[PDB]
């Protein structure tokens, strides 16, 4: 039984690396870009002032 | 007796593949699929016909 | 011509220019966001399918 309850435990608390290593990596990339985009967006106004203010 | 208890088991498992597999719940492998056509081209009439069997 | 209360290219510059500013947006949210059917506006069907599939 414990050697079964511990397997069942696992199956619903134990992490999984290879899912939980994919979202991390998902999870930078995303990061990254919307931080390029962020810089790029911050950048949008200085356009206006291009038009002699 | 164990053996056909065992296959009465994988007979139903096949059913319930069979009536459950879906594309979005257009279920693909019960037979309610028949042929389907796909418009792969720019203009209408340009479509091929995908047929799914029981 | 050589008028001072009209000037027609100039306001068909603030035109083009807004649908690209506009262009600029949808594409930055689309790349920040990850997906391309962010709000239904995108494709109504796309969501629909979408989100049954999600």
């Amino acid at each position: 039984i414990n050697e079964n309850v511990n397997a069942s435990k696992s199956r619903i608390k134990d992490t999984d690396f290879a899912k939980e290593t994919t979202a991390l990596t998902k999870s930078q990339i995303l990061s990254q870009a919307s931080s390029s985009v962020l810089a790029q967006a911050k950048q949008a106004p200085n356009a206006a002032l291009s038009l002699l203010g | 007796v164990a053996i056909q208890e065992e296959i009465t088991a994988l007979n139903d498992e096949l059913n319930r593949i069979a009536e459950t597999t879906s594309f979005g719940g257009n279920k693909l492998l019960n037979g309610t699929f028949s042929t389907k056509s796909f418009q792969i081209g720019a203009d209408n009439g340009e479509a091929v016909m995908l047929t799914l069997k029981d | 011509a050589v008028n001072v209360n009209t000037n027609v290219a100039a306001m068909t510059a603030q035109r083009y220019l807004t649908g690209a500013t506009n262009a600029q947006q949808t594409s930055m949210e689309r790349l920040s966001s990850g997906f391309k059917i962010n709000s239904a506006k995108d494709d109504a069907a796309g969501l629909q399918i979408s989100n049954r599939l999600n």
